[PDB]
């Protein structure tokens, strides 16, 4: 869709607000909120992926962030 | 661009709304404002609006009594006043002013909408 | 016959102590069931109906916009109000605007503003709901006989059509000449409609997941509405612009109707115009051949010539297909149909039009056969006019092999822990299967749900390199087990 | 001012005309007179064939369904060149006069014109002397790299790449038919539900996804003169001529 | 928008045809290419900052991959 | 039921495209066939087509010169004969038989469609 | 396959790889040739014309 | 062009003459031939390259020949 390709990191950006900053700015967090509320065995498999593959908490947090915030992404 | 309501009769007790048709940059730059002036008697100030904010300002008298709104999709000023009664016929003019609180410069007035209180 | 020509056939040999087999019918699939002494059936699902449904949303997907009002207080003032506000038909928001002695208010600062607009919706989608009681599956069942009127046809004139209800899951079809057919199916355990919803746009339907439809940002309204007025998330096909901080406008979204079928993607279409008909799906039922009967086994060999009417023809199965008429004097008799090698010693194939007969002496009869691989010729007639046909079968049988295991992998794949119901009679290591498989499958919808085929292939890599690179040997087995099978699934699945 | 047409983008469409053709198996590829025209948006796929549905072969047979693009509804988008990039500019000096305090045309508010044609602007206000204006109109917003996206009276401000990387039906710009859709086969789908039949539908109308793709751009006005009220503009003030008016 | 939930991993997919599953099934993968060519700079910050991240091959290849994928997803 | 276009008048090595538009349940499930006959002389099967599926089917005397296409979007099957000529001027026929390549029997027909190469 | 009153036995995915424009055999038009990039050449020697 | 697809290999081949089989067996050979003779620097570079890459003779031999083939071919 167009709507997977929006028009931001653009570097246009003037001190004029954008077409739907205040909407666009949190619905990314929210559509990651919602899926993760809805499916938790998913959420549970990362952690433990996330803990298996990294040997650092460093690296085992942003596994785990990456992988909850790619699976919805790419879904 | 003051176009304003038909002289409409009404009776005691009701109220009558009437209306002012402005222009797109009448609606936007300037603020209306509804002067009545009873037949045989002096003008006089009821309030006004600044339509693209919306918050209208009545006089002493009518407040409590009054109402202005405004149509943003229209571009309308509508004056609206209930509990009619015999002191109240007159003929209603909407007038245009600068939104600037000091500048009270009436340019440009409308037709004149004349309102009757009588049960006929 | 009609099974000829679907290239997503099924061939179901064999019955349990009770003359009973397990059968799942899916609508673009075709099965053929044989057993030893019965006549061969195919078996297709061509309908499936929801009835009554009841609406439980209407998403907005295309609105406009009439009637805005404004309203604002001078700065320190607090927040203004507007009648609407409180009016659901209205959509409303609260901004601060820059006021001062231009614009008419005798204090500087940010005063509060509130804009308004009469929301009104110009097309929406119904999200219809059917009780699970109310689907009904239409199964026709066709005697694999050979007779001309059924060699791959889509019609009824010979077909049986036995319709399957939640309530009435049980039903027999009298075929004419074969005795009957009794089904016993269950429909409730075959698509679980309770969690789904009809979603009708326009002139297009889909299937859809009822936590997914009552989870879409768009505005809705209960379904028991009938002026609208009362849509919920107005907010979401509106936007609200304060650009700088001068005015505040309100603007609606545009149709969403193309936005709503990228969303739909991964959700199968249906049809819901002259009634909700559903063709995908499955239905599990148990084939009970007990009252069915070959029709002529006594009769007596034909003893005639036969011609080949129209040459041999190899379906996508590895069976062939051949149409002889007869020209003998004994008119109802089995035709001897053999599948030999050259020197006529051994019988290499199998014939799936089992026992076929001439019930009329100028009416063509096409047999279905499964030949052997190799060379191999079919022998119509008997010696005074013998017709010897020779045919050649281009696969392997390890590749046969290969292929019936891909099959059953993607059944699995697709079914799930229903595919151990696709051919069953019962025993125990079907059972213990079947119940291994719900587990897992539990445990795998759990975490996997909701997730795209990509991520599925990229979870199944990084569960094999885990597995792989691990220093217990069954921790390492089970790993890499469970990855490449996540693999597959991801390469396997449409989503 | 004059702005040029890159490209026009369809967001609705519909579909006639819808012809299918279909060869028996082995039988290679089959042909439609319609797949000649570029108005067709046209697919090819596999069904199964057999004697039941008029093969003597029994295996996938190839099937081309072909329907007649009509684009309905444009998202057209315009580029200008930095010289014709006039902008406003309201000079008003702090007295206590208040005449033009307020005031947005004339008056104490003198307002001028700045085009990259002239460097120097030069505003006489009453009173006070001269102003001289030195703006750079060109380094300001880079309109070389910019769209002006116009759909459904309104208009958007985007990155002239993020624009050609659109995935929609387009025209060149330059086209005068309206009829050579380019990209036509991300507004249509072809459906091949259990390979027995193929069909062809125009998959909606995209004007909400475009507005959900306009995400991040500033609105601007193009329903008359393409104005923009967005960005900025660098420059050097000069007030050798400038005098206190009471003085 | 509605697009961006697009009723994929839901489970109800039998042997039939979902709707614009053809193009469904490589949209996202052509998207983060086309990404990834427009915007080849983060993709360099994001192999530097893997490799930093990451002490193994693997995760350090499993964190460049996952931020590239998210990267143009968060948008 | 089964429509034919009405009777067209050409000229030699001109074009004539004669259509038959069909229910959709005939569209969709069925096989129409294109019959000419000459005046006083017997049928002539020309060719056939399965709407559904497309890829019609021509006779060897009209290979080469006949197009056969059907319309899914209007339900209607259409006939060109290109170069035509005086031997070609004939009543065409349209008629509706099951898409099985077995059975020919042709149940339901066109009133047809007469092609003259002379003047009326 | 033929060519000009001559014939011979080929290859058929051979036969379907031969970088030349082609129809698709159930044609009857003979004018919407596939890969016609394989039997002409474009010129621009100098981006001066094409 | 098609004549760089001759229909060689195929598998097809009988006891029958083929098309131009007597003319075809040897013109490969002529062809290699004929370049080596008119660029013979290749050849002495591609002799060097050999000796310097191949270990044993039979590998220096077979990358020579190798490379001395291709030359022709690729152009
Ligand atoms: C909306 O405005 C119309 C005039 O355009 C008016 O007739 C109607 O009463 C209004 N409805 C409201 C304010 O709810
Ligand atoms: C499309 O069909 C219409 C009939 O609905 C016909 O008049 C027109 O000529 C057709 N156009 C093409 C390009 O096939």
């Amino acid at each position: 869709s167009v709507a997977l390709v929006p028009h931001v990191g653009m570097g246009l950006e003037t001190r004029t607000e954008t077409w739907m900053s205040s909407e666009g700015a949190w619905k990314h967090a929210q559509r990651i909120e919602t899926w993760v509320l809805r499916h938790p065995g998913f959420t549970i498999m990362a952690a433990i992926l996330a803990y298996t593959i990294g040997t650092t908490y460093f690296q085992r947090v942003l596994i785990f962030i990456l992988l909850t915030a790619v699976a919805p992404s790419m879904t | 661009q003051l176009v304003e309501s038909g002289a409409e009769v009404k009776k005691p007790g009701s109220s009558v709304k009437v209306s002012c048709k402005a222009s797109g940059g009448t609606f936007n730059n300037y603020a209306i404002s509804w002067v009545r002036q009873a037949p045989g008697q002096g003008l006089e100030w009821m309030g006004g609006i600044i339509p693209i904010f919306g918050g209208a300002n009545y006089a002493q008298k009518f407040q409590g009594r009054v109402t202005i709104t405004a149509d943003r999709s229209t571009s309308t000023v509508y004056m609206e006043l209930s509990g009619l009664r015999s002191e109240d016929t007159a003929v209603y003019y909407c007038a245009r002013r600068p939104q600037s609180i000091f500048d009270w410069n009436f340019d440009l007035w409308g037709r004149g909408t004349l309102v009757t209180v009588s049960s006929a | 016959m009609r099974c000829i020509g679907i290239s997503n056939r099924d061939f179901v040999e064999g019955v349990s102590g009770g003359s009973w087999v397990d059968i799942v019918l899916e609508h673009g699939s075709c099965v053929t069931t044989m057993a030893k002494n019965k006549p061969t059936l195919d078996f297709e699902l061509i309908k499936t109906e929801a009835k009554h449904p009841a609406t439980l949303r209407k998403y907005c997907i295309e609105a406009k916009l009439t009637n805005t009002t404004t309203a604002s207080r001078c700065p320190t003032q607090g927040e203004p109000s507007l009648n609407e506000e409180q009016d659901k038909r209205f959509v409303c928001k609260h901004s601060m605007v820059d006021r001062g002695w231009g614009n008419g208010c005798g204090l500087f600062g940010k005063g509060g503003i509130v804009t308004c607009a009469m929301f009104t919706c110009k097309k929406n989608m119904e999200g219809k709901i059917v009780q699970p009681e109310n689907l009904e599956y239409t199964i026709v069942i066709t005697p694999h006989s050979g007779e001309e009127n059924a060699v791959g046809n889509d019609t009824g004139k010979h077909g049986k059509e036995i319709k399957v209800t939640p309530q009435s899951s049980i039903t027999e079809a009298e075929l004419t000449g074969y005795g009957t057919v009794t089904m016993e199916c269950s429909p409730r355990t075959g698509l679980d409609f309770n969690e789904m919803v009809l979603l009708q746009m326009e002139n297009k339907a889909w299937l859809v997941h009822r936590q997914w439809f009552l989870d879409l940002p768009l505005p809705w309204l209960p379904g028991a509405d009938t002026q609208g007025s009362n849509w919920i998330q107005k907010e979401t096909l509106v936007t609200f612009k304060n650009p700088h901080a001068k005015k505040q406008d309100v603007v609606v979204l545009g149709s969403q109707e193309g936005a709503m079928h990228t969303a739909l993607t991964g959700a199968t279409e249906i049809q819901m115009s002259s009634g909700n008909l559903l063709f995908t799906g499955h239905l599990k039922c148990r084939l009970r051949m007990d009252k069915l009967q070959l029709k002529g086994m006594s009769y007596s060999m034909c003893t005639g010539k036969f011609k080949v009417v129209k040459e041999i023809a190899e379906t996508q199965h590895g069976t062939i297909v051949i149409r002889v008429q007869y020209e003998g004097d004994g008119s109802p008799c089995k035709i001897p149909f053999e599948i030999m090698d050259l020197e006529k010693r051994h019988v290499l194939g199998r014939l799936i039009t089992v026992n076929p007969i001439v019930t009329e002496k100028d009416s063509p009869v096409n047999i279905e056969a499964e030949p052997p691989f190799g060379d191999s010729y079919i022998i119509i007639g008997v010696e005074p006019g013998q017709l010897k046909l020779s045919w050649f079968k281009k696969g392997s049988s390890i590749g046969q092999m290969f292929e019936t295991t891909m099959r059953g992998a993607k059944r699995m794949a697709i079914l799930g822990d229903t595919a151990w119901d696709f051919g069953s009679l019962g025993g125990v290591f079907t059972s213990i299967g079947k119940a291994l498989h719900q587990v897992f499958g539990a445990i795998y919808g759990a975490a996997f749900s909701g997730v795209s085929w990509t991520m599925k292939i990229l979870i199944g890599v990084v569960i094999t390199w885990i597995g792989m690179n691990s220093r217990s040997t069954s921790l390492s087995v089970s790993l890499v087990l469970v990855g490449v099978v996540t693999l597959y699934l991801g390469v396997m699945v449409q989503a």
